[PDB]
C-alpha cells in the first residue's frame, strides 16, 4: 500500500509552464523525501531536485534552479514540481521517488518507492485525438487453431496511448508508435482461438489521456 | 559531478548462466552505488542497494560487486521474466547521477513468424487513408526482412517497420510492417502482397489478399 | 571588449607611453603587424608614434610612444586583449641566482665582490628636475645595500649566491611599469636560452595596481621563477600595489628588532591579506656604496624581501628542485607565529595580515590560509579564495563583520576547487577563508551531502574506505523569501563527522594519501567575549576549522597557523580538524 | 646584526 500515483501526460507550449503532482498513500507523509528525475530517451535519468514535505524545504540541483519549482501540500498529501519557459529540451519523462533512510549516514538510504511517470511533450502543435481502425481477416481457409486479429491507432498527438483486448482478456502485442508527419501511429494484435471469433465478438479498446478520450472498437 | 559510465551490452560467462554489467565512477564513491531494474512503461525497481545488498523481495539471482570507482551486478540464470533495461547509480554526492542503462539480450532456439496481412478498413478508407497492416509475431532471431508487392511489383517509399521489445514470457521479437498510402493510390490496385524473409526458412513466408475476392 | 587601465594614483601616472597587450596565442609577426598597422592609422591621421619595444616570451604586446588622442583608435586595433597607460615605480651545495631589479651596484664591494655580476640592461626614466645631475654619485646605494642583504660575505643571509643587476631604477630611485616589463621579459628570455637552475627574482619595488605588471609576474611564476617582492613602504593595503598585488609573488612586509611593523616617518610597511609574511626590515646592515668596505644601516620593505629572496636561495641550494608551492609553504611553515603586535595595523585589516615573521629552516603535510577579497554588499554577493596550481583546498570558512552569512561551498571552477563564501539578506558582505595544503601523494575530493531533516541521514562523513576527512563546509539552504526558523543543529554519534545545521547542505572534503591521518579537536566556552580557540598540537597540522552553533552567536571562523579561531558576539565551539603524514 | 639573529642565521 505505500505508494506514489502521478499526474497524466501534458502537452505544452515552448515558453510556457507546467505543473506536475505526485501524490503519495501508505505512510507519513511529511516524514519522508521526494526526489524528482528527469528521463530523456537516449540518456539516463538526471535528478532534479529534492523535498521534505514535513517543512517545505527544497534542495536543487544547480542546473534545474530556475526551470524547478518544488513544493508540498500536507492535506492533499502530495508534493508538486513546476517546471517553467519550458523548450524542446523539456520534453522527457518526469518520476518522483520516495528516500528511505535505515541509518545515521547521509548514505543509508534508497530510493524504494516510484511512481510511474509523467511524459511531458513541449511542442507547438495541438492535441489530437486517435482513429481507432479494426484489422480483421477477410476470406480463407483456415489452418491451426488461432486466428489473429488487430487495432490500427492512427493520427494522434501527444505519445500517451493505451488498447485493451476485451477489458484485460493474450496473445496480445502492442507495438511501439511511430511519427507519420507529426502525428502518432501504433497498432495492438491479439490472437484468439478459430472457436471463439467470429462466433465471439472481439473489441479492443483505445484510451488517449491527453485529450480524455475512450474508444471501443467492435470487430466484425 | 561524478560521471556513471554503464557497460553497453551484458557480457555473458559460465556459458549464459551469469550475464554482467560494470559501472565506472569518475572519483571513489565507496560502496553508495545501487542497481535497478526498469521494464517499460513501468516504475524502476530497486534491486541492489550499497553495491552488493538485495533489497527484500529481490531474487538471490541478483548480485552486485565493487567498491570505490568500479562496480559489477550480475545476472544467474537469467530468464525472460528479467528483459528489462538495468541502471546503476551513485549516491555518495549529490547531484545524484545515473548510468544511461543496459538492455538485457537472452538468446533462444530459432523460431519462425506467424504472419498476417490485413486489409484498410472501410473506417479509413472513407477518411481518405489506407494502411495495409502485416504483423510478423513471435519469431528469433531479431533480423528479418518485409517485402511488400501491390500488383505484383514491389514496393518501397511509403513503408513503416515497428518491432516490439524482446518478449518477457517467451523471449521472441513480433514485428509490425505498415504500407500507408492515399485512398486513391489504393483504389488503383487490387492485390498486395507480405513477404517475410527469415533465417527459420529458405523460402518467404507469404500473405497476400485480393480486393476482388469476396 | 578591449579595455584601457590607468594606475589609480594620479601623481604615479605617465600618459604618452601606453603597453599595448594582445591575446594569448599572438605571435611576434602579428604583434610587429598590430603595431606597424597603429603606426600607419596614426601617421594617416597626422600623428607620429614611436614603437618603443615590442614584447615576445612573456606577453603579447608592444610598447609604444603615442598620444592619448589615439587610444580611442588603438582599442579597435585586432587581437587587443587591454592597453595599460605606464607609470612609476619606486624603490621601497648548488649554484642559486638572484636576478635584482633595482639600481646601479658597486660590484667592487668587499661584501659582494665575485658573488655579482651586471647584466648590462639598462632602462630607466630621465630624472626630475632640469638641472639635476648625479655629480660624484654612482647611484648604486639601494641597489648595493639590498645585494648585501641577500649575498654579503659577513652580514648577508645567503652568503653561498650568485647574483644578476638589471637597473630598472634611476638615481631618485624611480622606475616605470614598462621598465620593470622590458627586465622581466629580459629574465625569462635568459631563462630560455640558459640553464635549467634554480632563479629567484627579487622585486624591490612598488607602484600602484597594474594589470600588465601581474599578469607578467604570473607569467613567470608559472615558468618556474621564484618572485619575492617588497609589500609597499604606505602604510597601505598591499593589494592596491605591484607587483605586491600579484598572487604568485611572494609579498614581505617589515617588521622591527622590537617585533612591531616598521614605521617610516609618517607611514610604515603596508598590510593585508596580499602579505605572505613579515621579515626583518628596520635598521639592517649592509653594504653602503661610500666605499669597499663600508657598512649603512637601512629600513624599508625591500629590505624585508631580501632577507626572504636570501632565505629562498638557501632552501633552493639546498633542494634544488624545489617548486615554488613548496617553496612558499615551506616559508610560512619555519617563520614566526604570533610575536608580530597586530595593534600598530587598521583593526579591519589586523585578521587579513599573517602574523608571520621569516626565519630559515633548522614526508610532510603543509598548509596555509588564504583570504579572499570582501565580496560586495549586494544580497548575492560571493567571495572565492583560490589556491596555487600545485596546493589541494582541504577546507574552506568564511567570516563576516555583522556575522550575517549564508555559509560557503567548496566548488570546481576551471576544473580546481575554489572556496566560495555567500553574503546573507541585509549582509555587508563577507570573506571566504581556504585552506591550501600540500599533501604527499593526495587523491582527494569533495562529496556534497544535503540537507537532512529527517530523523536520520545526519551523520555526512568520508565513508569510503582509506578516505579520511581533512574539511566541512556548510552553506545555508533555505530561500531569503521563505519562513524563517532557528537552525537546528545534526545530532553527534562519531568523532570524524561534519558538524553543521539540518537546513545545511555539507561539503565535505576527502582525501586517500598514503600516511595520511587525521583527527578532530573541539572547544566550547559558555558566554565568552570576541572569540574561542582550538589548537594543534606539535606535529599535527590544521586543516579545517569550524564555528558552533550558528549566526545566533557566531561572526565566523578561520585558521590562524594551526589553531582555529572562531568569532563570538557579546556555548560557542571551536571545530579544528588536524591532520598529519606517515 | 639583529636581523640575521632573528631569521636564526647567528647565535
Ligand atoms: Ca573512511
Amino acid at each position: 500500500q505505500v505508494q506514489l500515483k502521478q499526474s497524466g501526460a501534458e502537452l505544452v507550449r515552448p515558453g510556457a509552464s507546467v505543473k506536475l503532482s505526485c501524490k503519495a498513500s501508505g505512510y507519513i507523509f511529511t516524514d519522508y523525501y521526494i526526489n524528482w528525475l528527469k528521463k530523456r530517451p537516449g540518456q539516463g535519468l538526471e535528478w532534479i531536485a529534492r523535498i521534505y514535505p514535513g517543512s517545505g524545504h527544497t534542495y536543487y540541483n544547480e542546473n534545474f534552479k530556475d526551470k524547478a519549482t518544488l513544493t508540498a501540500e500536507k492535506s492533499s498529501s502530495n508534493v508538486y514540481m513546476q517546471l517553467s519557459s519550458l523548450t524542446s529540451e523539456d520534453s522527457a519523462v518526469y518520476f518522483c521517488a520516495r528516500e528511505n533512510f535505515y541509518g545515521s549516514s547521509y548514505v543509508d538510504w534508497y530510493f524504494d518507492v516510484w511512481g510511474t511517470g509523467t511524459t511531458v511533450t513541449v511542442s507547438s502543435a495541438k492535441t489530437t485525438p486517435p482513429s481507432v481502425y479494426p484489422l480483421a481477416p477477410g476470406c480463407g481457409d483456415t489452418t491451426g487453431s488461432s486466428v489473429t486479429l488487430g487495432c490500427l491507432v492512427k493520427g494522434y498527438f501527444p505519445e500517451s496511448v493505451t488498447v485493451t483486448w476485451n477489458s484485460g482478456s493474450s496473445s496480445v502485442h502492442t507495438f511501439p508508435a511511430l511519427l507519420q508527419s507529426g502525428l502518432y501511429t501504433m497498432s495492438s494484435s491479439v490472437t484468439v482461438p478459430s472457436s471463439t471469433w467470429p462466433s465471439q465478438t472481439v473489441t479492443c479498446s483505445v484510451a488517449h489521456p491527453a485529450s480524455s478520450t475512450t474508444v471501443d472498437k467492435k470487430l466484425e | 559531478d561524478i560521471v556513471m559510465t554503464q557497460s553497453q551490452k551484458f557480457m555473458s560467462t559460465s556459458g549464459g548462466d551469469r550475464v554482467s554489467i560494470t559501472c565506472k565512477t569518475s572519483q571513489n564513491v565507496g560502496t553508495a552505488v545501487a542497481w535497478f531494474q526498469q521494464k517499460p512503461g513501468q516504475s524502476p525497481k530497486l534491486l541492489i542497494y550499497s553495491a552488493s545488498n538485495r533489497y527484500t523481495g529481490v531474487s538471490d539471482r541478483f548480485t552486485g560487486s565493487g567498491s570505490g570507482t568500479e562496480f559489477i551486478f550480475t545476472i544467474s540464470y537469467a530468464q525472460s521474466e528479467d528483459l528489462a533495461d538495468y541502471f546503476c547509480h551513485q549516491y555518495s554526492s549529490y547531484p545524484l547521477t545515473f548510468g544511461a542503462g543496459t538492455k538485457l539480450e537472452l538468446k533462444r532456439a530459432d523460431a519462425a513468424p506467424t504472419v498476417s496481412i490485413f486489409p484498410p478498413s472501410s473506417e479509413q478508407l472513407t477518411s481518405g487513408g489506407a494502411s495495409v497492416v502485416c504483423f510478423l509475431n513471435n519469431f528469433y532471431p531479431k533480423d528479418i526482412n518485409v517485402k511488400w508487392k501491390i500488383d505484383g511489383s514491389e514496393r518501397q517509399n511509403g513503408v513503416l517497420n515497428s518491432w516490439t521489445d524482446q518478449d518477457s514470457k517467451d523471449s521472441t521479437y513480433s514485428m509490425s510492417s505498415t504500407l500507408t498510402l492515399t485512398k486513391d493510390e489504393y483504389e488503383r490496385h487490387n492485390s498486395y502482397t507480405c513477404e517475410a524473409t527469415h533465417k527459420t526458412s529458405t523460402s518467404p513466408i507469404v500473405k497476400s489478399f485480393n480486393r476482388n475476392e469476396c | 571588449t578591449a579595455t584601457f587601465h590607468r594606475c589609480a594614483k594620479d601623481p604615479w601616472r605617465l600618459p604618452g607611453t601606453y603597453v599595448v597587450v594582445l591575446k594569448e596565442e599572438t605571435h611576434l609577426s602579428q604583434s610587429e603587424r598590430t603595431a606597424r598597422r597603429l603606426q600607419a592609422q596614426a601617421a594617416r591621421r597626422g600623428y607620429l608614434t614611436k614603437i618603443l619595444h615590442v614584447f615576445h616570451g612573456l606577453l603579447p604586446g608592444f610598447l609604444v610612444k603615442m598620444s592619448g588622442d589615439l587610444l580611442e583608435l588603438a582599442l579597435k586595433l585586432p587581437h587587443v586583449d587591454y592597453i595599460e597607460e605606464d607609470s612609476s615605480v619606486f624603490a621601497q651545495g648548488s649554484l642559486v641566482e638572484v636576478y635584482l631589479l633595482d639600481t646601479s651596484i658597486q660590484s667592487d664591494h668587499r661584501e659582494i665582490e665575485g658573488r655579482v655580476m651586471v647584466t648590462d640592461f639598462e632602462n630607466v626614466p630621465e630624472e626630475d628636475g632640469t638641472r639635476f645631475h648625479r655629480q660624484a654619485s654612482k647611484c648604486d646605494s639601494h641597489g648595493t645595500h639590498l645585494a648585501g642583504v641577500v649575498s654579503g660575505r659577513d652580514a648577508g643571509v645567503a652568503k653561498g649566491a650568485s647574483m644578476r643587476s638589471l637597473r630598472v631604477l634611476n638615481c631618485q630611485g624611480k622606475g616605470t611599469v614598462s621598465g620593470t616589463l622590458i627586465g622581466l621579459e629580459f629574465i625569462r628570455k635568459s631563462q630560455l636560452v640558459q640553464p635549467v637552475g634554480p632563479l629567484v627574482v627579487l622585486l624591490p619595488l612598488a607602484g600602484g595596481y597594474s594589470r600588465v605588471l601581474n599578469a607578467a609576474c604570473q607569467r613567470l611564476a608559472r615558468a618556474g621563477v621564484v618572485l619575492v617582492t617588497a609589500a609597499g613602504n604606505f602604510r597601505d593595503d598591499a593589494c592596491l600595489y605591484s607587483p605586491a598585488s600579484a598572487p604568485e609573488v611572494i609579498t614581505v612586509g617589515a617588521t622591527n628588532a622590537q617585533d612591531q611593523p616598521v614605521t617610516l616617518g609618517t607611514l610604515g610597511t603596508n598590510f593585508g591579506r596580499c602579505v605572505d609574511l613579515f621579515a626583518p626590515g628596520e635598521d639592517i646592515i649592509g653594504a653602503s656604496s661610500d666605499c669597499s668596505t663600508c657598512f649603512v644601516s637601512q629600513s624599508g620593505t625591500s629590505q624585508a624581501a631580501a632577507h626572504v629572496a636570501g632565505i629562498a636561495a638557501m632552501m633552493l641550494s639546498a633542494e634544488p628542485e624545489l617548486t615554488l608551492a613548496e617553496l612558499r609553504q615551506r616559508l610560512i611553515h619555519f617563520s614566526a607565529k604570533d610575536v608580530i603586535n597586530e595593534a600598530w595595523f587598521p583593526e579591519d585589516q589586523r585578521v587579513l595580515t599573517p602574523n608571520l615573521v621569516a626565519a630559515l629552516p633548522p614526508w610532510q603535510l603543509f598548509c596555509r590560509t588564504v583570504w579572499s577579497a570582501h565580496s560586495g554588499p549586494t544580497r548575492m554577493a560571493t567571495a572565492i579564495a583560490r589556491c596555487a596550481p600545485d596546493e589541494e583546498l582541504l577546507s574552506c570558512s568564511s567570516f563576516s563583520r555583522s556575522g550575517k552569512r549564508r555559509g560557503e561551498r567548496m566548488e570546481a571552477q576551471g576544473g580546481k576547487l575554489v572556496c566560495r563564501a555567500h553574503n546573507a539578506f541585509g549582509g555587508e558582505g563577507v570573506y571566504a577563508i581556504a585552506r591550501c595544503c600540500l599533501l604527499p601523494q593526495a587523491n582527494c575530493s569533495v562529496h556534497t551531502a544535503p540537507p537532512a531533516e529527517a530523523s536520520m541521514g545526519t551523520r555526512v562523513h568520508c565513508h569510503q574506505q582509506g578516505h579520511v576527512l581533512t574539511g566541512c563546509s556548510s552553506h545555508w539552504e533555505v530561500e531569503d523569501l521563505g519562513t524563517h526558523k532557528p537552525p537546528v543543529l545534526r545530532p553527534r554519534g562519531q568523532p570524524n563527522q561534519c558538524v553543521g545545521h539540518r537546513e545545511a547542505s555539507i561539503h565535505a572534503s576527502c582525501c586517500h594519501a598514503p600516511g595520511l591521518e587525521c583527527k578532530v579537536k573541539e572547544h566550547g566556552i559558555p558566554a565568552p567575549q570576541e572569540q574561542v580557540t582550538v589548537a594543534c598540537e606539535e606535529g599535527w597540522t590544521l586543516t579545517g576549522c569550524s564555528a558552533l552553533p550558528g549566526t545566533s552567536h557566531v561572526l565566523g571562523a578561520y585558521a590562524v597557523d594551526n589553531t582555529c579561531v572562531v568569532r563570538s558576539r557579546e556555548a560557542v565551539t571551536a571545530v579544528a580538524i588536524c591532520c598529519r603524514s606517515r | 646584526x639583529w636581523n640575521l639573529k632573528r631569521i636564526g642565521l647567528l647565535r
